[PDB]
């Protein structure tokens, strides 16, 4: 079974109006479970399974781990501006790290950093060295290698990350492993001698879905336009696939929805 | 659990 | 290059008089500073909730704005998006499909 843990960090100089400068969130199998912002200054759960399983000791302890990271990113925003020779303006520091438990049992650990949307420092678990993408990343590479900070980071991605992710999966066993059926609606619009058939799926879980258009029982790929898998505010997902067809052929077209919740692929039409 | 950064850039 | 790709949709299939949630999702944008507003007949839609900001592997940001609403016939629902990459504010109309 595939299980992933991802922690993303964002430090901004221009949030801007009525928004926190430091935002950081966590993900268990692509689902939002933990949140922290520079305004509230407290780690708040985002799922019911997270709050019901953890005590006050954990929530108070996690806040200080992030509070320290907030201070580090505050100093780094000023330190990096001096290296690039910048007086002010809009600048963003992004950090992405976590561990993935693959289907074949292999554990993959990653830690990447960026400045203004461009790669800065990428951790290599094999060679135990921090890779520099830009010439301004060399002083960070030199500093992090002498102090042997790579050993503590390797200990986290291989041990601390895996142990906690395995616990979070156990806490939300019924929530993460649930099957939610999508509500499918088919609507056609005729304009300039073109019939546009839209197939929309509402509120499904998990995230993977295969929505394909069929004409006379045969699948039509290249003509179909999709908007990908977009999320909902309650943890569910949404998707839309549109196809351009000749007017008077609408009845020949059928939308096929392939999802884990449905035992057999559901066939829908404009009716 | 979040990783505690042991050093500044 | 880094312009936000915006999609306007409802949580449940739209029906006149039935309670629903109007979602506005913008993705693939940088810098993170963005102004996403849900509008009913060219005016903001009261109490709108802003979800926790996220970014993918390519460092491009994404944000979802959702608000509880009751769709009515003869009313136009749209989403106003303002960003540094866009020269003029972009308005995306919601297709009720009913």
């Amino acid at each position: 079974e595939l299980h992933t843990l991802r922690y993303i960090q964002t430090a901004m100089t221009d949030p801007g109006p009525g928004q926190p400068w430091f935002v950081t969130v966590g993900y268990v199998d692509g689902e939002l479970f933990v949140h922290y912002n520079s305004t509230a200054r407290r780690v708040v759960p985002r799922t019911e399974w997270m709050a019901a399983n953890t005590d006050q000791q954990y929530w108070n302890g996690q806040t200080q781990i992030v509070q320290g990271n907030e201070q580090i990113d505050r100093d780094d925003l000023g330190t990096l501006q001096r290296r690039y020779n910048q007086t002010g303006g809009s600048h963003t520091v992004q950090l992405m790290y976590g561990c993935d438990i693959l289907e074949d049992g292999t554990i993959r650990g990653y830690s990447q950093d960026a400045y203004d949307g461009r790669d800065f420092i990428a951790f290599d678990k094999g060679t135990m060295t921090f890779t520099a993408a830009v010439p301004e990343a060399v002083p960070t590479k030199r500093k992090w290698e002498e102090g042997d900070y790579a050993e503590g980071l390797k200990q986290y991605l291989e041990e601390t990350c895996v142990e906690w992710l395995r616990r979070y999966v156990e806490y939300g066993k019924a929530e993460l492993g649930r099957r939610e059926r999508p509500e499918v609606r088919v609507w056609g619009k005729e304009a300039d001698g073109i019939l546009t058939l839209s197939c929309r799926a509402h509120g499904f879980y998990p995230r993977p879905i295969v929505v394909s258009w069929l004409k006379d029982g045969a699948v039509r790929g290249q003509d179909a336009q999709s908007g990908g898998i977009v999320p909902n505010g309650d943890g569910t997902y949404h998707t839309w696939v549109t196809i351009d067809a000749q007017p008077g052929d609408g009845d020949k077209y059928q939308c096929r929805v392939e999802h884990a919740s449905l035992p057999q692929p559901g066939l829908y039409s404009w009716e | 659990s979040w990783f505690r950064k042991p050093m500044t850039r | 290059d880094l312009t936000p790709k915006v999609q306007v949709y409802s949580r449940f299939p739209a029906s006149a008089g039935t309670k629903n949630v109007l979602n506005c999702f913008a993705a693939g944008f940088h810098p993170p500073k963005i102004s996403i507003t849900l509008m009913k007949d060219g005016v903001p839609m009261e109490g709108a909730q802003y979800s926790d900001m996220s970014f993918n592997d390519d460092w491009t940001f994404q944000r979802l704005v959702h608000a509880d609403f009751t769709p009515s016939s003869g009313s136009t629902y749209a989403c106003k998006v303002e960003h540094e990459t866009l020269k003029e504010p972009q308005v995306y109309k919601w297709d009720p499909e009913f």
